[PDB]
DNA sequence: TGTATGCAAATAAGG
DNA sequence: ACCTTATTTGCATAC
């Protein structure tokens, strides 16, 4: 199986990541 | 007022509450229609509660999910252009039109409008999409 | 038979 | 107007 090349419009940045980059910041920031 | 905190709630929430009612995605979209001017598609509902949508498409789905959801649990039930679809044939033929010219004026692309019988507006904006496209893919 | 998704029409906002 | 860049959405279709 061969990678494609995405072709179209995405959503620069989903709620989704917004949430998930929280979390890993927010896990360096409890452990400080 | 919402925060990624609430949003990433309301979406579970939502279709948890949905389910119990009965109602899949595309019907709330489509109740969404007739409550809310603007269709809107089961693939909107889906990305709402995947979180797959940016954070003010979001804040601003929200409070119309909500109503909705409030006022059917209350009681039982259950502006802008539809997506054209472009045949295979008009795609291929523009394509080929893409090639020779890559930049149509109106007057070429009110011509391409007749001779494959479509508006002249949704023929500028393809270009206009197309031009794009072939900017992402080729960098 | 619903739900997720690739690809891309429609829209918004500057020149 | 219509070019641009940048998002919002939705067919069609694979799950």
């Amino acid at each position: 199986e061969k990678p494609k090349v995405y072709q179209g419009v995405r959503v620069k940045i989903t709620v989704k990541e917004l949430l998930q980059q929280r979390r890993a910041h927010q896990a360096a920031s409890g452990g400080t | 007022p919402s925060d990624l905190e609430e949003l990433e709630k309301f979406a579970k929430t939502f279709k948890q509450r949905r389910i119990k009612l009965g109602f899949t995605q595309g019907d709330v979209g489509l109740a969404m229609g007739k409550l809310y001017g603007n269709d809107f598609s089961q693939t909107t509902i889906s990305r709402f509660e995947a979180l797959n949508l940016s954070f003010k498409n979001m804040c601003k789905l929200k409070p119309l999910l909500e109503k909705w959801l409030n006022d059917a649990e209350s009681s039982p039930s259950d502006k802008r252009k539809k997506r054209t679809s472009i045949e295979t044939n008009i795609r291929l033929t523009l394509e080929k039109r893409f090639q020779d010219n890559p930049k149509p004026s109106s007057e070429e692309i009110s011509m391409i409008a007749e001779q494959l019988s479509m508006e002249k507006e949704v023929v500028r904006v393809w270009f206009c999409n197309r031009r794009q496209k072939e900017k992402r893919i080729n960098c």
